[PDB]
RNA sequence: ACGGAGGGGUACACCAGACGUGGAGUCUGCGGCUCAAUCUGACCAACGCGCGCACCUCACCAGGCCCGCGCGGUGGUGCAUGGCCGCUCCCAGCCCGUGGCGCGAGCCGUGCUCCAUUGCGACAACGAGCGAGACCCCGGCCGCGGGCCGCGGGACGGCCCGCAGCGGGAGGACGGCGGGGCGAUAGCAGGUCUGUGAUGCCCUCCGCCCUGGGCCGCACGCGCGCUACACUGGCGGGGCCAGCCGGCGCCCGCGAGGACGCGAGCCCCCGCCGUGGCCGGGACCGCGGGCUGGAACGCCCCCGCGCACCAGGAAUGUCUUGUAGGCGCCCGCCCCCACCGCG
């Protein structure tokens, strides 16, 4: 009984696993299709069963997050082994992001201008 | 860009001289040191703590040499 | 099953044969209508109706356990309504192409009512799953 | 919606503060809390009245029960102090550091009163007059010191009075700076 | 069975009533926000004060006096 | 004598002052902007 | 001096002997909820009352608080035949 | 205080760039013009500012009730005042006791470093305080408890090299934590008496209410914006994902919207058009059908009509990571209504 998960922006998959179902559609059919190599990375550079629900956030945040949900759930069967430590640093040394989550996020917007950052023009006449 | 003001160093001052025996040069220990109220230490709050007890471990790797 | 065949093959498989036995067939009102509020022009092809039918129902057998309802999914084809000089917005579908859809596919036993709204009944689940 | 309750409950604390504060200026009002009302006064000796006809007067004006403690600190507490200024208007100097004396007496490290309006020959102006440390900044701000503020509706314009006192040492929280060692 | 909600603005309290209530035996918080400017004329540059006021709620499941607290059972 | 105040109109006040202009009606404050500045310690909005 | 009842009504929510006391909401239903007399005659004898002494008045958030003061409970009892 | 004086520091002020504005039409504010009135304040630090003007608001015009059909008074005076705000300035600055120097105004206290009067170290000064920091809120990673909220752990210039601290590596969720709140002494004849039962002194008895009109009227010059000038695009059909938290079922109706009941857009995929002011662009105008409301002059939908605009002179503004830009969504004022502001 493996339980596993995957951050991005605002993203979670959550990763059950026993010994490829994203949110009840095969993987091999992730419609955004441009990215379908992404999302198949740890396997094709490394079988069992595995089931994703991902909610929030966007197409290529989800996505993101099934690419670490999916490669960190292969890496609670395997334990207190040479393979738990050395595939790690196969995977990172690949992509550190297919371990650790990116902490960045929105920042808030302050008055006085329309973004965090831009402000609003000018005038002197 | 991180300079210790006075009120961290003139504290740390006391409490090398104070607990010379208990201070190793290794900050964990250092860090439980900057805790107890018997090597009497009101800290009132732990970030403080924590840049007191920076202070502390490199106070006490240069009396040494 | 449904949930595996890629979703663009099924609608548009499935809608030619909207064109046997009879089934929902065209109502005359489907000239000289906008599929929203949001377009500026009727669709094209002429046979939107058997597609956006397939589609509808395509969209039922997913909520397999609860209920849609026809307001809710005009809103799931919803649009964004362009050139005013002001920002853009989005605007919800027509529900009369929607509700003369799901009329017709009560019928045939596709479908049965519940406490509020339409569901997949087990004849027509069992079509789509074959 | 179970807070569209404690809203109004929040709003009418609001109402009977005011009222208190217009009406008990003759005692000497400094806060209230809602439950059932507890007023907090420096003499409930005049609150409740002569067989407690006033009080009881009181308790019908909330229709359209109450129970008070006594402040036993005064000079302390800076809502009650700047009344007592309000009173004397007596020169200046004196009346602030009259103040300033009974608020370091109660023992407070700091206190200091600002005055302004019409003082001479149609010129508003304004004196400080200050005695102990004082802080202004951070979120100690809102804890350890204290300020009120009255108009006094002299024969002339109006004048403004406030009165602020800092008192870091109290039952209470630690200042976050203060760092004993032994 | 019964019920007890509890409600305050202020978690201190609320968390000392639901702790000495466990002595004897989705509500999530929601916060009431103002955006107001900062002026009472409309001159100079526009800033604005954000106030801003936080409630809590307990809800007990059956079968000591604060002032500041509201329970109500239904 | 007896057309006094016929016409039918909201007449939203603000709770504490009496003035028409800038009233707050979210949560049922009602009340201005300019007395929700200093009555706004003790009904309870605080700044963070 | 318009009308007698209501001019009794308005003593009605003042007694004599016993502590309620009255609020006003100076309106300017269109009653006041006390009794149900038109809001303008309570505030006709409330000016006459403070232009004698029968109450003191404060003042807050829109609304008139008064309280019976000594000698206007004197006043009163001549008006409706206490002891 | 100032210097087209020297010396030392520094910031998206410049560098390297990105995105614009200034040119077109259009929303809104300002000046002028007109008017019975088009009520009034402000000229870096006025000009989408004084929280959404059919009535109300309302201060202004034409009439009319009360006390056609003292008491009040948004009257004046912010150069008579309180309070709140803005600005000098988010600058690193201010200042006390005892001693010392000077007849006195005054002075002392008050190089190497850091974001920083942050600190080392030196000194006729010794010793304190405020501002800085510490503090509060939010968000990243991990534990105990409850059923996600609420209680704690966690990071410290701590490790290793090279020379109070500047560099380079490493581990770790995060590397010198990040975004906000607060905010010193001294002041300015900025603003506000039209937010109040804050208010002095002047003047009115210009109070309160009802009907109708104005604040929106338009040769013209300016500020903030919105929508474009296309193919890195427009259109038709399909697929599918948010967060600030949040109702939708059933019939009519092209739609907009009505009668009756109960608990996201961008983007992707498939086509079409074909460098043509064209199927780009949608202002202006002509019939209709609706909603709000006592009342459209307000707003929505349908058919038709298809302006100017080919990337914009002299000038000119903002910005360094989930940032610029693109895309939409929500709240506020709100009978109706966002091209606005807060998010
Ligand atoms: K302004
Ligand atoms: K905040
Ligand atoms: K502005
Ligand atoms: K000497
Ligand atoms: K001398
Ligand atoms: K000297
Ligand atoms: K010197
Ligand atoms: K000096
Ligand atoms: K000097
Ligand atoms: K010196
Ligand atoms: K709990
Ligand atoms: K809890
Ligand atoms: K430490
Ligand atoms: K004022
Ligand atoms: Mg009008």
């Amino acid at each position: 009984t493996v339980h596993t998960l995957g951050k991005k922006k605002n993203s979670v998959a959550v990763a059950f696993v026993k010994a490829i179902l994203v949110n009840n559609v095969p993987l091999a059919l992730v419609r955004p299709e441009i990215l379908r190599t992404k999302v198949s990375e740890p396997i094709m550079i490394l079988g069992l069963d595995m089931n994703i629900k991902v909610a929030g956030g966007g197409h290529v945040s989800q996505i993101y997050a099934v690419r670490q949900a999916i490669s960190r759930g292969v890496l609670a069967s395997v334990k207190d082994e040479a393979a738990r430590s050395e595939l790690r640093a196969k995977l990172v040394s690949y992509d550190r992001q297919l371990v650790v989550s990116d902490p960045r996020r929105c920042e808030a917007k302050k008055f006085g201008g329309r973004g965090a950052r831009a402000r609003r023009q000018k005038s002197y006449r | 860009g991180k300079v210790r003001t006075k009120t961290i160093k003139r504290a740390a001052r006391k409490i090398v001289e104070n607990n010379y025996e208990s201070l190793k040069p290794k900050d964990f220990q250092n860090n439980k040191a900057i805790c107890s109220k018997r090597n009497v230490a009101i800290i009132p709050s732990k970030r403080l703590r924590n840049k007191v007890a920076g202070y502390v471990t490199t106070l006490m790797n240069r009396v040494v040499k | 099953s449904v949930t595996r065949v890629p979703a663009d093959v099924f609608i548009n498989s499935f809608a030619a044969h909207l064109k046997n036995r009879g089934i929902i067939k065209c109502p005359a009102f489907t000239d000289y209508v906008k599929t929203g509020v949001s377009r500026q022009y009727a669709p094209r092809d002429a046979d939107w109706f058997y597609i956006k039918a397939a589609s509808v129902i395509r969209h039922f057998y997913i909520s397999g356990s609860h209920s849609i309802g026809v307001a809710g999914l005009a809103r799931k084809y919803s649009s964004l309504q362009k050139g005013k000089t002001t920002p853009h917005h989005t605007k919800r579908a027509s529900c009369k192409v929607i509700r003369s859809i799901v009329s017709q596919f009560l019928g045939q036993k596709l479908l049965i009512a519940g406490e509020r709204g339409r569901h997949i009944s087990p004849n027509g689940r069992k079509m789509v799953e074959d | 919606v179970y807070y569209s309750k404690y809203l109004n409950d929040c709003i009418m604390e609001a109402e009977l503060h005011e009222f208190f504060s217009r009406e008990l200026v003759d005692a000497g009002y400094a806060s209230c809390s809602l439950c059932c009302v507890i007023i907090q006064c420096a003499e409930p000796e005049v609150v409740m009245g002569d067989n407690h006809y006033r009080l009881h007067k009181i308790e019908y004006l909330l229709a359209g029960n109450i129970w008070v403690d006594k402040i036993i600190k005064r000079g302390l507490s800076a809502e009650i102090m700047v009344d007592n200024l309000r009173a004397k208007l007596m020169p200046i100097r004196r009346a602030a550091y009259s103040i300033i004396r009974t608020a370091m007496r109660a023992g407070a490290a700091g206190c200091e009163v600002i005055v302004a309006g019409k003082l001479r020959a149609q010129r508003a102006r304004a004196n400080k007059f200050k005695e102990g440390c004082l802080i202004s900044t951070g979120h100690p701000k809102r804890i350890f010191l204290a300020e009120a503020t009255r108009h006094i509706k002299m024969r002339q314009g109006v004048i403004g009075v406030k009165v602020r006192i800092y008192n870091p040492n109290i039952r209470g929280a630690v200042m976050p700076d203060k760092i004993e060692i032994g | 069975k019964y019920t007890i909600i509890v409600v305050g603005k202020d978690l201190k309290l609320v968390e000392r009533y639901v702790k000495s209530i466990v002595k004897e035996g989705r509500a999530p918080v929601r916060r009431l926000t103002i955006t107001t400017r900062k002026s009472p004329c409309g001159e100079g540059t526009n800033t604005w004060h954000r106030f801003e006021l936080r409630m809590y709620k307990r809800t007990f499941w059956v079968t000591v006096v604060i002032p500041g607290i509201q329970v109500t059972v239904e | 004598e007896t057309e006094f105040c016929t016409h039918i109109a909201h007449k939203r006040e603000c709770r504490i002052c009496g003035n028409y202009n800038s009233v707050y009606r979210k949560y049922g404050l009602f009340i201005c902007r300019r007395c929700f500045k200093e009555n706004a310690g003790k009904i309870g909005f605080v700044k963070l | 001096m318009v009308h007698i009842p209501k001019a009794v009504y308005k003593a009605v929510y003042a007694h004599l002997y016993e502590n309620a006391s009255l609020a006003l909401k100076e309106y300017w239903d269109e009653n006041g909820k006390l009794c149900n007399p038109t809001y303008l005659h309570v505030n006709c004898i409330m000016q006459s009352l403070e232009s004698r002494g029968v109450v003191k008045d404060t003042f807050a958030w829109r609304h008139h608080y008064y309280l019976l003061t000594e000698k206007g409970e004197q006043f009163i009892r001549k008006e409706l035949d206490l002891t």
